[PDB]
C-alpha cells in the first residue's frame, strides 16, 4: 500500500477526531442502500392513516369488502 | 393559579441554597470544611447573604446609562424563571404545543443579559471583555441545537411529555453514547466558570445559578427518567430529585477539578473538534430511523 | 379584554415608531426585542406554534444578537438621549399620530381608509376558521417538508454556501 | 381587514424609516431587519388563515434569505469602519 | 393562560430591582467572523429543524437524499473554513 | 483567486437561471437575492475605499428593491391568492412591482446609484456584471406584461432617456458614460413592453453584446477620456478603428446594427396609433449619440497625448469575446432583419 | 341560502362522554353500515344540507349499540372507563390489564 | 415563464394542488371552479367570461361582502338599545 | 332587520350552489364569552 | 463528615421537591379525578369542547 497503510495511521496520530468525522458520516450514506431492512419502514409509514378513510361506490370490483374482519384490502400485518 | 408562585419562591430558595452546596462539596474536594459558624451546619447563610447584599450594600454608578443597567437584570432573572414553565415535572404548567423549541429559544434569548450589561458600563475595557464572554455563549448554542435535533430524531416529537414515554425501560444515554458526553460539555455555556470565566452583583448570578439547575433538570429528562407511573406521582418525583442532584454535583466537579481552557483553544474546541464530531453524528442519526423502522 | 390580536397589533406598530424615529442604534435595537417578541404572539394567535417560535430562534436568537456585535464595532460606548435630539422626537410624535388617531376611527367597527378595505368588527371573524381538521392539522402541524419541494432545499443550500465563502473574501 | 390595517401600516412606517436618515448607517440595516419582520407577519397571516399547508414552508425560506442580506450587507458596514473611523452617511468620496 | 405565566415572572423580577435600588440609604475585527459563522449556521439548523416532525408521514427515499445533503454542505462550509481560519 | 472566483461567477449564472426557468413567486425572489450575495465579492476585489463605498451604496438600494418586490408578492396572496407568475391581479400591487424592478434596473427615478456604483468597480470584468445583471429584472417584466398600468411605466421610460441624455454631458469618466447609456437604453426597453412584449428580448441581445464589446476593448486600461486619448499614437491605430464601430453603433445610426432596436421599437409603437411618443424617443436619442460624438474625437484626431514613455512589448489581455462579438455588433442590419422571429 | 328547519336535528344525542366513546372502538366493527352511508354521502355531496336524513340513521344506530352495553357487562365497561380517564393522554397504555377483563365479558354475547 | 420546464417537475405553486398528507385548502371548492373556467386562453386576455366565478372566489379569501353584512346587523343590534330588543340565549 | 333594505336571503355568494363553512366567521354574534372560548385552541390550550 | 454535606442535599430534597408535588396535588382541587387534558392537536380540543357541551356547562372534565 502507498497511501492506504501510510495515510491512515498518521491520521490516528495527528487529530484522530477527524477520522470519526469521515467514517461515521460515511457509514450514514453507504449503509442505508446496502441493508435489506429499509423496505419494512416504508410499508408501515404508508399504512398509518392520519386522515379519515374514504368509501368508494363499487360496481363489479375485487379486493374490497365490509369494515368487519375479512380477507380484503391491504392491511399490513408485518410482524404482528 | 398558585402553581406559578410555587415555581418562583421555592425555586429561588434552591438558587440560594446552591451557594452552600457549591462551597461544601468543593470544600470537601479541597480538604477544607464548609460553613459551620453561621448555623447548625451553615444552613442559615443563604438568608444571611440575602440581607447583606440587598439592603445595606449600595451601588456606586460607573455611568448609569438611563434605560440600561436596570433593564439587564429583567432579561437575566425574568428569562431564567420562564424556562421552568414547560418542564415535564409529572404534569407541567400549561403544556406547550412544542416543548424544546420554547426551551432552546429562551436560552438563546438569555444571551442579551450579558450583552446589555456590557452596554451598562461606559469603559471600553468592560465591553470588549463582555463580547469575549458573549462569543463563548453564542458558539455553544450551535452544538446545543444540533445535539437536541439528533436526540429527538431517535424518538419523540418536540413535546417534552413524549420524552418520558420513550424512556420506559431504557435511558437515552446508551443509544446516544457519544452525544451523552457531548451534551454535558455544551451545557457549560452560560458563564459556567468551569470552561472559561470573564443592577447589583447579587441578583445577576442568581439567574446564572438558576440556569445551571435548569440544564441539570434538562439532562435529567433528555437522558434520564426510568419510568413515569401515572398512578403515583410521588415515586417519580423522589427518584427525579436524586437523578437531577447527581448531575448538579458533576457541575460542581468540573469547576473544582479543571482549569481554564485558554479562550482561543476553547474556540478551537468548537468548529475544529466538536462540530466535525456532532455533524457526523447528526448524519448518523438521520439514517438510524430509516435503516431500522422507528419514526414515532 | 375581548380582542386578542388587535391589541398586540398596536404594540407591533409602536415598536416600528422607534424605527421611523432615529433614537440611536441602541434604543432602535430595543425595538426588535419589543416588536419582535410581540410579533411572535400575532402569529401564535391564529395557530402554528412552530412558525411563531421561528422569530424567537432566529430574529431574537441570532439576528439582533449579531446586530449587537456591530453596534459595539461601530458607533459604540454611549447612545444619545432621544429627548435632547432634534427632529428625532418630531418624527416620533408624527409617527404615533398616524396610528393613535386612526384607532379612534376604528371604534364603532368600520373605518374609512386610503385603501378600499374597511376595519370591521374583528372579534367574531377574528379567527376566520371553524373546525377544519383534527389530528396533525391546523395547517402548520406538518409545516415544513423536504418531500415535494426538493428543488427549494438545493437552492437554499447554494446561497448558504455562498454566504460563508463570500464574507471571508470581503474581510 | 382588521389586523392588516396595522401590519401594512407598520411596513409603510418602516419604508419611511429606511429612506430617512440622521447620519447613522447602522439604523438603516436595523430597519431592514424590521422590513423582513413585517413581511414575515404579513405572509404568516395570509397562509395560516387560508389553510394552505404547502405554503407554510415559504416564510421559513423567506426567514433564511432575510438573514442572508442582513449579514452580508452588515459585513460591508464593518469594512466602512475599517477604512474610516466611524460609520456615517456624510463620510463619502464618490461623485 | 400563557400571558398569566409570563407576566408574573417579569413583574417579580422587576420587583427585585426595586428592592435593589430604592431600599438602600446612605476594535478587533477578528471576533466579527464568529458572529458571521453563527448566523449562517442557524439557518441551516432552521432548515434541519423539521427532521423529527416531517419524517413521520413523508417518503423516506426522497427525504434521506435531501436530509443528509443539508448536513453535507454544512460540513463543506466548514471545509472551506479550515484553510486559514484565524488565530482566535 | 482560484476556483472560488469561478464558483461565485457560476452562481450568478445559476441565479438568473432560477429567474428564467420559474413559475413560483418566491422562486424568482430567491433568484434576485442569489445575485445580491454574489456580485458584492467581485465589487470589492482589490481592497479599495471606492469599492467599499460602491458596494454599500449598491446593497442598500437593491436590498430595499427586493423587499418592495416581496410586498407585491404578499399582496398577490391578499387578493386572488394564486402563486403563479402571470398577472398581479391588483392596481396596487402592480405599482409596487414595476417600481421595485425599476430600482434594480437603470430606470428614471431610481438611477442615482448607477454612476457611482460603476465608478467603484475595480476591473473591466466586474463592469460586465451590471449590464448582464439587467437581464434578470427584464425577464420578470416579460412574464407580467399585462395588468401593468401605462401611466407608471411609460412615464418612467420617457424620463429616463431625458435624464440619461443630459446625465453624460457633464461627465468625462469612461465608466460614467457607460452608466448613463445604461439609463438611456432602459427607456427603450420598457417602452415596448405594452406595445407587444416581443422585441424587448432582442433589445437585450443588441444591448448586452454592444456593451460587452466596449469593456473587452477597454482591457487596455482607461478610466477617463484623457487616459483613452493616449491610444492613437503610443498604442495601436487599428484598435481606434474598431472602437469607432462600437461608439457610433450605440447611438442611432442606420449603417450599424445598433439602429436595429431603434428600427422596431418605433415600428411596433406606430402600429398602435401613437406618434407623439416615438418622436420624443428619437430626438432625445441624439443626446445619447452626443456623448459618443465627443468620444469619437479622442480616436479620430491626434489630440496631442504623446507621452515620453513608449511601449515596445505587445499587449496581452484576456480578449475572450473581443473578436467574435464586434463583427456582429457592427453589421447585422443587412444580415438578419428577420431575427425578430428567431429570438421571440 | 335556505337552510333546514328547526325540527330537523335528531333527539337524544351526546349523552356519552368524550372518552367514553373513545374507550370502545368496537363501534367501528358493529353498526358500521349507517356510518359508511353518511360517509359516502359526504364525499359525493359536500353540503350538509342534503345529507342529514342519513345522519339521523347514524344517531339512531349509535344509541342501539350503547344500550346493549347498558344492559349487559356494565361492571367491566365502567371499570375500563374509570381506567381510561385516570391516565393523562396515553389513552391505551397502563390499562391493558383491565382490557383483558373487557372483551372476555362481551365474548358471551355476539 | 421566459424558459419552460420541459421533461422536469418543479411546480407545486397553485392552491388546491397535491396535499402534504390529505389536508384541504380553505378555498378548495372555489378554485375547482376557477381553474376549470380559465384553463383555456379565452378568458385570459379578455377576463370577462369567468367574472361570475372570480367574484365568489375573491369573496372566499377576503370575506368583505360578509364583513359589510355583519356590520349592518351589528349596527342595527346597537340601534335596539333602549328599544324593542330581545336576546334568546 | 325589519325597516332596512336587506332581505337576509340568497347569501353573500352569487354562486348559491357550493356553500362553504359560512358560520366559521359568524358563529353567532350574540354572547361574546361563548365566542372567545370557541376560538381558543392556540390561546390558553386546556 | 457527611452529617454536614447531606443536610445541604436534604434541604434541596424539600425546595426542589416542591415543584413536582405542587403541580401534581393541585389537580385534586381543579378536577374531581386528578387530571388535566392537553390538546396538542385540534382533535383532542374538540373532545374537550363537547365535554363542556355535555352535562356540565362550565366544567371541562366531568363524568358522563
Amino acid at each position: 500500500a502507498e497511501r492506504v497503510a501510510a495515510f491512515l495511521k498518521n491520521v490516528w496520530a495527528k487529530e484522530p477526531v477527524l477520522v470519526a468525522s469521515f467514517a461515521i458520516a460515511g457509514l450514514a450514506v453507504i449503509l442505508p442502500t446496502l441493508s435489506p431492512y429499509t423496505k419494512y419502514s416504508l410499508m408501515i409509514n404508508x399504512x398509518x392513516x392520519x386522515x379519515x378513510x374514504x368509501x368508494x361506490x363499487x360496481x363489479x370490483x375485487x379486493x374490497x369488502x365490509x369494515x368487519x374482519x375479512x380477507x380484503x384490502x391491504x392491511x399490513x400485518x408485518x410482524x404482528x | 393559579m398558585i402553581n406559578i408562585l410555587m415555581l418562583i419562591i421555592p425555586i429561588l430558595l434552591a438558587v440560594a441554597f446552591l451557594t452552600l452546596v457549591e462551597r461544601k462539596v468543593l470544600g470537601y474536594m479541597q480538604l477544607r470544611k464548609g460553613p459551620n459558624v453561621v448555623g447548625p451546619y451553615g444552613l442559615l447563610q443563604p438568608i444571611a447573604d440575602a440581607i447583606k447584599l440587598f439592603i445595606k450594600e449600595p451601588l456606586r454608578p460607573a455611568t448609569s446609562s438611563a434605560s440600561m443597567f436596570i433593564l439587564a437584570p429583567i432579561m437575566a432573572l425574568g428569562l431564567a424563571l420562564t424556562m421552568w414553565i414547560p418542564l415535564p415535572m409529572p404534569y407541567p404548567l400549561i403544556n406547550m404545543n412544542l416543548g424544546v423549541l420554547f426551551m432552546l429559544a429562551m436560552s438563546s434569548l438569555a444571551v442579551y443579559s450579558i450583552l446589555w450589561s456590557g452596554w451598562a458600563s461606559n469603559s471600553k475595557y468592560a465591553l470588549i471583555g463582555a463580547l469575549r464572554a458573549v462569543a463563548q455563549t453564542i458558539s455553544y448554542e450551535v452544538t446545543l441545537a444540533i445535539i437536541l435535533l439528533s436526540v429527538l430524531l431517535m424518538s419523540g416529537s418536540f413535546t417534552l411529555s413524549t420524552l418520558i414515554t420513550t424512556q420506559e425501560q431504557m435511558w437515552l444515554i446508551l443509544p446516544a453514547w457519544p452525544l451523552a458526553m457531548m451534551w454535558f460539555i455544551s451545557t457549560l455555556a452560560e458563564t459556567n466558570r468551569a470552561p472559561f470565566d470573564l443592577g447589583p452583583f447579587a441578583l445577576f448570578f442568581m439567574a446564572e445559578y438558576a440556569n445551571i439547575i435548569m440544564m441539570n433538570i434538562f439532562t435529567a429528562i433528555l437522558f434520564l427518567g426510568t419510568s413515569h407511573n401515572p398512578h403515583m406521582p410521588e415515586l417519580y418525583t423522589i427518584n427525579f430529585t436524586i437523578k437531577s442532584l447527581l448531575l448538579t454535583m458533576s457541575f460542581l466537579w468540573i469547576r473544582a477539578s479543571y482549569p481554564r481552557f485558554r479562550y482561543d483553544q476553547l474556540m478551537h474546541l468548537l468548529w475544529k473538534n466538536f462540530l466535525p464530531l456532532t455533524l457526523a453524528l447528526c448524519m448518523w442519526h438521520v439514517s438510524l430511523p430509516i435503516l431500522t423502522s422507528g419514526i414515532p | 379584554m375581548l380582542y386578542i390580536v388587535f391589541i398586540l397589533s398596536v404594540i407591533f406598530v409602536m415598536g416600528f415608531v422607534g424605527f421611523s424615529s432615529k433614537p440611536s442604534p441602541i434604543y432602535g435595537g430595543l425595538g426588535l426585542i419589543v416588536s419582535g417578541g410581540v410579533g411572535c404572539g400575532i402569529v401564535l394567535n391564529f395557530g402554528g406554534s412552530f412558525l411563531g417560535l421561528m422569530v424567537f430562534l432566529i430574529y431574537l436568537g441570532g439576528m439582533m444578537v449579531v446586530f449587537g456585535y456591530t453596534t459595539a464595532m461601530a458607533t459604540e460606548q454611549y447612545p444619545e438621549i432621544w429627548l435632547s435630539n432634534k427632529a428625532v422626537l418630531g418624527a416620533f410624535v408624527t409617527g404615533l399620530l398616524m396610528e393613535f388617531f386612526m384607532v379612534y376611527y376604528v371604534l364603532k367597527d368600520k373605518e374609512v381608509e386610503v385603501v378600499f378595505e374597511f376595519n370591521g368588527l374583528g372579534d367574531w371573524v377574528i379567527y376566520d376558521t371553524g373546525d377544519s381538521g383534527f389530528f396533525s392539522e391546523e395547517a402548520m402541524g406538518i409545516a415544513a417538508l423536504y418531500s415535494y419541494g426538493t428543488w427549494l432545499v438545493i437552492v437554499t443550500g447554494w446561497s448558504l454556501l455562498i454566504g460563508v465563502v463570500v464574507i471571508m473574501e470581503i474581510t | 381587514s382588521m389586523v392588516y390595517m396595522n401590519i401594512m401600516m407598520a411596513f409603510t412606517v418602516s419604508l419611511v424609516g429606511l429612506l430617512m436618515y440622521r447620519s447613522h448607517l447602522m439604523s438603516s440595516l436595523l430597519c431592514l431587519e424590521g422590513m423582513m419582520l413585517s413581511l414575515f407577519v404579513m405572509a404568516a397571516l395570509t397562509i395560516l388563515n387560508s389553510h394552505f399547508t404547502l405554503a407554510s414552508m415559504m416564510p421559513i425560506i423567506l426567514l433564511v434569505f432575510a438573514a442572508c442580506e442582513a449579514a452580508l450587507g452588515l459585513s460591508l458596514l464593518v469594512m466602512v469602519s475599517n477604512t474610516y473611523g466611524t460609520d456615517y452617511v456624510q463620510n463619502l468620496n464618490l461623485l | 393562560n400563557l400571558m398569566l405565566a409570563l407576566l408574573t415572572n417579569f413583574t417579580l423580577a422587576t420587583l427585585l430591582v426595586i428592592i435593589a435600588f430604592w431600599l438602600p440609604q446612605l476594535f478587533s475585527m477578528k471576533f466579527f467572523l464568529v458572529a458571521i459563522t453563527f448566523l449562517l449556521f442557524d439557518l441551516e439548523i432552521a432548515l434541519l429543524l423539521p427532521l423529527p416532525w416531517a419524517s413521520q408521514t413523508a417518503n423516506l427515499n426522497t427525504m434521506l437524499t435531501m436530509a443528509l445533503f443539508l448536513i453535507i454542505l454544512l460540513a463543506v462550509s466548514l471545509a472551506y473554513e479550515w484553510t486559514q481560519k484565524g488565530l482566535e | 483567486n482560484p476556483i472560488i472566483f469561478i464558483i461565485i461567477l457560476l452562481t450568478i449564472m445559476l441565479g438568473t437561471i432560477i429567474v428564467m426557468i420559474s413559475s413560483h413567486w418566491l422562486l424568482v425572489w430567491i433568484g434576485f437575492e442569489m445575485n445580491m450575495l454574489a456580485i458584492i465579492p467581485i465589487m470589492m476585489k482589490n481592497h479599495n475605499p471606492r469599492a467599499t463605498e460602491a458596494s454599500t451604496k449598491y446593497f442598500l438600494t437593491q436590498s430595499t428593491a427586493s423587499m418592495l418586490l416581496m410586498m407585491a408578492v404578499i399582496i398577490n396572496l391578499m387578493f386572488s391568492g394564486q402563486w403563479t407568475v402571470m398577472k398581479l391581479f391588483n392596481p396596487m400591487a402592480s405599482m409596487l412591482m414595476t417600481m421595485a424592478l425599476a430600482m434594480k434596473l437603470g430606470m428614471a427615478p431610481f438611477h442615482f446609484w448607477v454612476p457611482e456604483v460603476t465608478q467603484g468597480i475595480p476591473l473591466s470584468s466586474g463592469l460586465i456584471l451590471l449590464t448582464w445583471q439587467k437581464l434578470a429584472p427584464m425577464s420578470v417584466l416579460y412574464q407580467i406584461f399585462p395588468s401593468i398600468n401605462l401611466n407608471l411605466i411609460l412615464t418612467l421610460s420617457v424620463l429616463s432617456i431625458l435624464i440619461g441624455g443630459w446625465g453624460g454631458l457633464n461627465q468625462t469618466q469612461l465608466r460614467k458614460i457607460m452608466a448613463y447609456s445604461s439609463i438611456a437604453h432602459m427607456g427603450w426597453m420598457t417602452a415596448v413592453l405594452p406595445y407587444n412584449p416581443t422585441m424587448t428580448l432582442l433589445n437585450l441581445i443588441i444591448y448586452i453584446i454592444m456593451t460587452s464589446t466596449m469593456f473587452t476593448m477597454f482591457m487596455a486600461n482607461s478610466t477617463t477620456t484623457t487616459l483613452s486619448l493616449s491610444h492613437t499614437w503610443n498604442k495601436t491605430p487599428i484598435m481606434t478603428v474598431l472602437i469607432l464601430a462600437t461608439l457610433l453603433s450605440m447611438g442611432g445610426l442606420p449603417p450599424l446594427s445598433g439602429f436595429m432596436p431603434k428600427w422596431m421599437i418605433i415600428q411596433e409603437m406606430t402600429k398602435n396609433n401613437s406618434i407623439i411618443l416615438p418622436t420624443f424617443m428619437a430626438i432625445t436619442a441624439l443626446l445619447n449619440l452626443y456623448f459618443y460624438m465627443r468620444l469619437t474625437y479622442s480616436t479620430t484626431l491626434t489630440m496631442f497625448p504623446s507621452t515620453n514613455n513608449m511601449k515596445m512589448k505587445w499587449q496581452f489581455p484576456l480578449m475572450k469575446k473581443m473578436t467574435f462579438l464586434p463583427t456582429m455588433v457592427v453589421l447585422s442590419t443587412m444580415m438578419l432583419p428577420l431575427t425578430p422571429m428567431l429570438s421571440v | 341560502e335556505l337552510p333546514s328547519l328547526e325540527d330537523l336535528k335528531v333527539q337524544e344525542v351526546k349523552v356519552s362522554s368524550s372518552v367514553l366513546k373513545a374507550a370502545a372502538h368496537h363501534y367501528g366493527a358493529q353498526c358500521d353500515k349507517p356510518n359508511k352511508e353518511f360517509m359516502l354521502c359526504r364525499w359525493e355531496e359536500k353540503d350538509p344540507r342534503r345529507c342529514l336524513e342519513e345522519g339521523k340513521l347514524v344517531n339512531q344506530c349509535a344509541l342501539e349499540f350503547f344500550r346493549q352495553i347498558k344492559r349487559h357487562c356494565a361492571e367491566p365497561f365502567t371499570e375500563y372507563w374509570t381506567c381510561i380517564d385516570y391516565s393523562g393522554l396515553q389513552l391505551f397504555r397502563r390499562c391493558r390489564k383491565q382490557q383483558a377483563q373487557f372483551d372476555e365479558c362481551v365474548l358471551d354475547k355476539l | 415563464q421566459k424558459r419552460l420546464g420541459v421533461d422536469l417537475d418543479r411546480w407545486m405553486t397553485i392552491q388546491s394542488a397535491e396535499q402534504p398528507h390529505g389536508i384541504p385548502s380553505r378555498c378548495h371548492a372555489f378554485e375547482k371552479e376557477w381553474i376549470e373556467c380559465a384553463h383555456g386562453i379565452g378568458s385570459i386576455r379578455a377576463e370577462k367570461e369567468c367574472k361570475i366565478e372570480f367574484e365568489d372566489f375573491r369573496e372566499c379569501l377576503l370575506r368583505q361582502k360578509t364583513m359589510k353584512r355583519l356590520h349592518a346587523i351589528r349596527r342595527q343590534r346597537e340601534k335596539l338599545i333602549k328599544e324593542g330588543k330581545y336576546t334568546p340565549p | 332587520v325589519m325597516k332596512x333594505x336587506x332581505x337576509x336571503x340568497x347569501x353573500x355568494x352569487x354562486x348559491x350552489x357550493x356553500x362553504x363553512x359560512x358560520x366559521x366567521x359568524x358563529x353567532x354574534x350574540x354572547x361574546x364569552x361563548x365566542x372567545x372560548x370557541x376560538x381558543x385552541x392556540x390561546x390558553x390550550x386546556x | 463528615m457527611w452529617f454536614e454535606v447531606l443536610p445541604g442535599i436534604a434541604v434541596m430534597g424539600v425546595c426542589l421537591f416542591i415543584p413536582g408535588m405542587a403541580t401534581a396535588r393541585i389537580h385534586r382541587f381543579s378536577n374531581g379525578g386528578k387530571e388535566k387534558r392537553v390538546a396538542h392537536y385540534p382533535y383532542q380540543w374538540y373532545l374537550m369542547e363537547r365535554d363542556r357541551r355535555v352535562s356540565g356547562v362550565n366544567r371541562s372534565y366531568v363524568s358522563k
